[PDB]
């Protein structure tokens, strides 16, 4: 089975991901179960679990768009884990949640309020862009691959999103473990 | 055309009272000893190059304990393999080519064709298998799977089965153990009819059992798979380690493709030819052109699926 860590902010939106049936929940699809874990990685909150997962597929990390305030504190948790020693090659799945929400605050709350050497113009599909480079900024792992996406607050359905990723990650494994690539 | 033996058979004829047995004489009636010279020097190259490779695998995993998982069994099946054809094969040649004609008797043609035949096939089997294995795991046909130890140990023992199954007839009755080409070197005799061993009947299983069988698996595997990688690579356009592996799986499939044809496909079109063009007859300048090809396969499949492999580059 599928181990997937979920990880970001209180009101990043994982709160209603986690719900599509340590805190484990139990979603299937296409003969292959999953194993979500709503877990916390603060850093307090961090060494309570991080020594004992091992065998993690991936990592889906969630990110409040329209939240300026633990924006910084989403981009060095994130930081933290990605180049985090024990998931150093473990695949992220990145959503930005609160798409239109964002889109309706960035009209009324510049991105420079969070990025100060932000030089574009206030408009979705850049300050979007940006906020995305910026999480993927930290990478710092050659071969890590980091599934993004922008969900549209509550009014979507992304959990093909999860397992499209999901797929990916298993393959290049596959092709990993039989010494091809 | 010929000079039939029981034991052997010499392409050239005695019309003229030249010709002697292979066991016996020096082949220098077949070609000028300068051949011969270059021949024995050949096995000990292969020796000294079959040997590093091959062992060095053994020892690496030993030494290195990360590599002991099932799927790289049938690599390390593979470096055995291509002991024997450095032992049973080029060394006992070595000490026969040196020569001209085979010194260890008739007796040790037996050992030396078998020996040397056991480990080509392991090594072709373990090809087969190879592709099997990386079919089931990564295009997940049977998708209700694990893949663990006990199905590794049936893929390297079938390869042993099926060696066994071509190898060790030509002891029991089944065509015969002769020296080929040059006659320094003893193997199957598929290039000459032989009722009391029933040389047809062998030949047309071969080819069919060890050479279409083998062939046929290969391609569908490892075209299932490289299906899958591009279709994967299809679907996330942005993800580019897929299209990196796309590119690599590809680029090593053809290579695999490509090494077994140059491997077999010389003995199949050889023996396929002797088959169907009976009013033929052939010498042992090209009855070693199959031997050739086949021989130095000791090198270049643990060259390339074991050195080019990617969980052993990194020991290097
Ligand atoms: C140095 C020589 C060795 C190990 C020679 C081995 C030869 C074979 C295993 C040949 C096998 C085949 C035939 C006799 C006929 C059809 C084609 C083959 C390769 C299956
Ligand atoms: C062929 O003739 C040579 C000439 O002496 C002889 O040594 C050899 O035994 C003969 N072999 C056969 C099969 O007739």
């Amino acid at each position: 089975d599928v181990k997937l860590l979920l990880l970001g902010a209180d009101n990043s939106g994982k709160s209603t991901i986690v719900k599509q049936m340590i805190v484990e929940t139990h979603f299937t699809f296409k003969n292959l179960h999953f194993r979500l874990f709503d877990v916390g990685g603060q850093r307090s909150e961090r060494k309570k679990w991080i020594h004992c997962f091992e065998d993690v597929t991936a990592i889906i990390f969630c990110v409040d768009l329209s939240d300026y305030n633990r924006m910084h504190e989403s981009l060095m948790d994130f930081d933290s884990i990605c180049n985090n020693k024990f998931f150093i090659d473990t695949s992220i799945i990145l959503f930005l949640n609160k798409k239109d929400l964002f889109g309706e605050k960035i009209k009324k709350s510049p991105l420079t309020i969070c990025f100060p050497e932000y030089t574009g113009p206030n408009t979705y599909e850049d300050a979007a862009a940006y906020i995305q480079a910026q999480f993927e900024s930290k990478n710092r792992s050659p071969n890590k691959e980091i599934y993004c996406h922008m969900t549209c607050a509550t009014d979507t359905n992304n959990a093909q999103v999860i397992f499209d990723a999901v797929t990916d990650i298993i393959i290049a494994n596959n092709l990993r473990g039989c010494g091809l690539y | 055309c010929g000079t039939e033996g029981p034991n052997f058979y010499v392409p050239f004829s005695n019309k003229t009272g030249v010709v002697r047995s292979p066991f016996e004489a020096p082949q220098y009636y077949l070609a000028e000893p300068w051949q011969f010279s270059m021949l024995a020097a050949y096995m000990f190259l292969l020796i000294m190059l079959g040997f590093p490779i091959n062992f060095l695998t053994l020892y690496v995993t030993v030494q290195h304990k990360k590599l002991r998982t099932p799927l790289n069994y049938i690599l390390l099946n593979l470096a055995v393999a291509d002991l024997f054809m450095v032992f049973g094969g080029f060394t006992t040649t070595l000490y026969t080519s040196l020569h001209g004609y085979f010194v260890f008797g008739p007796t040790g043609c037996n050992l030396e064709g078998f020996f040397a035949t056991l480990g080509g096939e392991i090594a072709l089997w373990s090809l087969v298998v190879l592709a099997i294995e990386r079919y089931v795991v990564v295009c997940k046909p049977m998708s209700n799977f694990r893949f663990g130890e006990n199905h590794a140990i049936m893929g390297v023992a079938f390869t042993w089965v099926m060696a066994l199954a071509c190898a060790a007839p030509p002891l029991v009755g089944w065509s015969r153990y002769i020296p080929e080409g040059m006659q320094c070197s003893c193997g199957i005799d598929y290039y000459t009819p032989h009722e009391e061993t029933n040389n047809e009947s062998f030949v047309i299983y071969m080819f069919v059992v060890h050479f279409i069988i083998p062939l046929i698996v290969i391609f569908f595997c490892y075209g299932q798979l490289v299906f899958t990688v591009k279709e994967a690579a299809a679907q996330q356009q942005e993800s580019a380690t897929t299209q990196k592996a796309e590119k690599e799986v590809t680029r090593m499939v053809i290579i695999y493709v490509i090494a077994f044809l140059i491997c077999w496909l010389p003995y199949a079109g050889v023996a396929f030819y002797i088959f169907t063009h009976q009013g033929s007859c052939f010498g042992p300048i090209f009855m070693t052109i199959p031997a050739f090809f086949a021989k130095t396969s000791a090198v270049y499949n643990p060259v390339i699926y074991i050195m080019m492999n990617k969980q052993f580059r990194n020991c290097m």
